[PDB]
C-alpha cells in the first residue's frame, strides 16, 4: 500500500523499542532528507540508522536507491549510502574492498566520532573510520532487512516493483509474514528459513500492530501495522552482532 | 533512565568444567616387621 517508508511512523512506532533520534536531528531530517533526494536521482531516500560514536558526534546514515532489478535469482537493490553528524549536511559513503572489509571485521567497541581517525591492524594496517563504519553498516544491511512477504511484485522487464494489490499478510505474529528485501517474492524463502532463535516478534491483536527486532544484531527493529498496511525498519547502536548468543538464549 | 536488554559490555567468559577434587595424601602406608638375618 504504501510507496516509500514514513519517518515518522517509523520513530512513532519504534519508541518503545528505544529507537529514538534526538529533536533537532529529526527537523533536520525532516528538512533534508528531500533535498538530497532530489540533488541525486534517487526515487527513494530514507534513514537507514543512527549508530554511536565515542565522542558524542553520532553517526546518522542514510540509504537510498532508484529501480529494484531481479538478477541471477535474488533482488538486487542497487543502493547508495550517506552519513552525517548532524541532520543538515550529507556526506557520501565510500563502498570498500573485500580485504579492508575482512580487516574492518576486527576492530571492535565503538568507533570514535572524528571521521578523520585511523585504527592500526596488524606488517601494518592503517583503517580509516569512514571504511569501518561502511564495513558494518553493509554487514548489519546484509543481515537483517525486512519487508512483509508478497508485499513486492514482479513486473514486465522483470523490476521488483510495490504491489498495489497487496492483500495484508496473513497471521502477522508469526515470521512466515516477513522476509529479507533481497529474496525474491514469488519463492517461498521467508524470515523463517534462517537460524531458530534469531528473531523475536512481539504482536498487539487490538491495534494490530507487529514488532519483529533481530537478536543477531540487538539494535535492529522493524514493525508492521496491518490496520494502516504500513512498515518499516531502524537500526540504532554500534554496528556490533554479539557472538555470545547462544548463551543468552 | 536505563532502556534496552539486560546485559553488560564486559567481554563474557562462559564458566568452565568445576574442578576435580583431591585423594588423601599418603601419610597412610603399612608398617612392617623386621624381616630377618639371611646368612
Amino acid at each position: 500500500v504504501q510507496l516509500e517508508p514514513n519517518i515518522t511512523l517509523v520513530l512513532k512506532h519504534l519508541a518503545s523499542c528505544g529507537a529514538v533520534v534526538s529533536a533537532e536531528q529529526q527537523a533536520a531530517l525532516d528538512h533534508s532528507i528531500p533535498i538530497k533526494r532530489i540533488e541525486a536521482g534517487l526515487r527513494s531516500l530514507t534513514l537507514w540508522g543512527r549508530l554511536t560514536t565515542l565522542n558524542g558526534k553520532d553517526y546518522l546514515v542514510a540509504e537510498g536507491y532508484n529501480v529494484a532489478s531481479s538478477k541471477e535469482g535474488a533482488a538486487v537493490y542497487e543502493t547508495k549510502y550517506f552519513y552525517s553528524q548532524d541532520g543538515a549536511r550529507w556526506s557520501d559513503l565510500q563502498p570498500v574492498d573485500s580485504e579492508t572489509a575482512t580487516r574492518c571485521a576486527r576492530i571492535k567497541g565503538m568507533l570514535s566520532g572524528d571521521p578523520a581517525k585511523n585504527y592500526e591492524l596488524e606488517l601494518v594496517f592503517q583503517i580509516p573510520e569512514l571504511a569501518v563504519l561502511r564495513c558494518r553498516v553493509d554487514a548489519i544491511a546484509t543481515a537483517t532487512s525486512v519487508i512483509p512477504t508478497d508485499s513486492t511484485i514482479l513486473n514486465a522487464a522483470s523490476q521488483v516493483v510495490p504491489n498495489r494489490l497487496f492483500a495484508g499478510a496473513a497471521y502477522p505474529e508469526k515470521l512466515e509474514s516477513y522476509q529479507h528485501r533481497f529474496s525474491l517474492p514469488g519463492s517461498g524463502v521467508t524470515l523463517s528459513q534462517d537460524l531458530r532463535g534469531t528473531w523475536a516478534v512481539q504482536y498487539d491483536a487490538f491495534k494490530g500492530v507487529a514488532q519483529v527486532r533481530s537478536l543477531l544484531f540487538p539494535g535492529y527493529f522493524f514493525y508492521y501495522a496491518a490496520n494502516e498496511l504500513t512498515w518499516g525498519s531502524l537500526y540504532v547502536g554500534d554496528g556490533l552482532r554479539n557472538n555470545d548468543l547462544i548463551f543468552m538464549l | 533512565v536505563y532502556v534496552g536488554w539486560g546485559v553488560k559490555n564486559a567481554p563474557f567468559v562462559p564458566l568452565p568444567p568445576p574442578p576435580v577434587a583431591q585423594e588423601f595424601a599418603w601419610g597412610e602406608v603399612e608398617t612392617q616387621e623386621l624381616e630377618l638375618k639371611p646368612a
